[PDB]
């Protein structure tokens, strides 16, 4: 039995570093619409579907849609891989 | 007022550090350590980004390899690097203008933030392209140089460090424009 | 990592486009 | 009709729709939309796994005529032998098109040796195909690195005796 | 599961495939040189096939 690593196996570590950096990049963009606050809101975005509270489009809400599409694709690919 | 100044200058210096990482990986000495100690004979590759060294001790060019469309990916890569550096320098320039007013503002600072974001957006794509290319270079039987110690960095991680330098710059300066 | 990297591209591109929208929205005002 | 499009983007962004009084006639749209996107992503996952299962490798071509029909991949024979003469003298329109092609294209598809053809095909990486005697081809198939493979039936009957 | 099982299936392209299966019956004319070929056959595949048809 692998420890920890087995979960990590389906998707490469590099890909993880990439999704992390990419998410961090997405995170700040919401703040641009407005170091802690909206970054925390993005933390409230990845957690659930993607983004909220945008007064109809504005700017970053479409970022939320793209991000939703994004995380959707990745998790799908992951599950397929483990399968 | 000292607070906002300390925040701004701190972000400036951080982005300067990110520029140092940009120069760091733009001046990589060996992107990947490499070996082919064939029981031929012992071998130790040291693949710089434009400079595949071997180690008696030697370093070699080896740049712009197979194949074609990949070369174009290298074109987009290097162009992305140049524009990356440009967005950096425009960032520092807008910072210096902020210093001149310290010696719009907001409207200007956010601009740099945006560009820095764009900068961070490009290099993260760029490295992908590069890594993409690198994997492709490994994928197509790298002439003879196909080391088992496949690994990025050290400097590539610094390229990411310049990335997060621009990132933290954009975040704190956004924290400043939110004021 | 490649097949996903293609999605990274559309992600970043969407980011930049949305940023441009933010810019013109800052232009109307 | 803009804020509604915005909200629709905010529907695809998350589950599907919201800004209606309970159902009314709005939430139903997003419910059906949710079931819809759900079946979609599910199907996407299944299909994506399906490639990751068998991972069959399709052949680029079937009939020799396909090589004539396309232009993406070069094809040729030994520079000197009966095989060349067979096409040079062929009266069948397909093979005529083949010979007119091979005579026309440069750098020449013709190669000095069968070994040269091997060297090209192993380097061709699917960019080139090489005709030769069937039994010889199959004999190459056994040979390492076993990268080669024959495709299609014989163009013409022949028999050693 | 549907797409997976579907992809696992492959069309026959050699008589040996019949030897590897049983879902699809196979045979020749009741009389003629053809059956006599398999009957006289010494190749293991064809021998397996004739042995099969004789019993099936």
């Amino acid at each position: 039995k692998p420890g920890v690593f087995s979960f990590l196996d389906p998707l490469a570590y590099e890909i993880w570093m990439c999704i992390v950096f990419a998410y961090i990049g997405v995170s700040v963009v919401l703040f641009l619409v407005s170091i802690f606050n909206s970054l925390w809101f993005s933390l409230g975005a990845f957690m659930q579907q993607g983004c909220d509270i945008s007064p109809r489009s504005l700017s970053g809400r479409i970022v939320g849609g793209v991000w939703w599409f994004f995380t959707l694709i990745i998790i799908s690919s992951y599950t397929a891989n483990l399968a | 007022k000292t607070s906002r100044r300390g925040r701004a200058l701190l972000a400036v210096a951080l982005n300067l550090l990110a520029l140092l990482f940009a120069t760091t990986a733009f001046l990589t000495t060996y992107w990947c350590q490499g070996t082919q100690r064939v029981p031929f004979q012992l071998r130790r590759f040291h693949t710089g980004i434009w400079y595949s060294c071997e180690e008696g001790e030697k370093c070699r060019s080896f740049i712009d390899l197979a194949p074609a469309s990949e070369k174009g990916v290298l074109w987009l890569s290097v162009v992305s690097e140049v524009l990356y550096i440009l967005l950096l320098v425009v960032g520092f320039s807008l910072m210096c203008l902020e210093l001149l007013h310290s010696s719009d503002g907001l409207k200007l600072n956010a601009f740099a933030a945006v560009f820095t974001v764009l900068s961070g957006l490009l290099g993260m794509v760029a490295h992908m392209m590069y890594t993409q290319v690198f994997q492709v270079t490994v994928s197509l039987g790298p002439e003879d140089w196909r080391p088992h110690s496949w690994d990025y960095g050290w400097s590539f991680c610094l390229a990411w460090g310049s990335f997060t330098c621009c990132m933290a710059a954009s975040v704190t300066t956004l924290n400043s424009y939110t004021k | 990592l490649s097949n996903v990297a293609g999605v990274f591209y559309i992600l970043v591109g969407g980011l930049g486009l949305a940023m441009l929208v933010a810019l013109i929205e800052f232009c109307y005002k | 009709i803009f804020n509604s499009l915005w909200f629709s983007l905010g529907a695809f962004m998350q589950q599907g729709c919201d800004i209606s009084p309970r159902s009314l006639s709005g939430r139903i749209v997003g419910g059906v939309w949710w079931f819809f996107t759900l079946i979609i992503i599910s199907s996407y996952t299944a299909n994506l796994a399906a490639f990751l299962t068998v991972e069959r490798m399709v052949s680029p071509i079937e009939s020799a005529e396909d090589l004539s029909k396309q232009t993406e991949i070069a094809y040729g024979t030994l520079d000197s032998g009966s095989t060349k003469e067979f096409f040079r003298r062929s009266k069948i329109a397909v093979f005529d098109k083949m010979w007119t092609y091979m005579r026309s294209a440069e750098p020449s598809v013709f190669v000095r040796t069968t070994a040269e053809g091997v060297a090209r095909v192993r380097k061709s990486k699917g960019k080139y195909a090489y005709l030769l005697e069937s039994t010889m081809n199959e004999y190459i198939e056994q040979r390492k690195p076993c990268d080669t493979m024959k495709v299609g039936g014989n163009l013409d009957s022949k028999g050693y005796g």
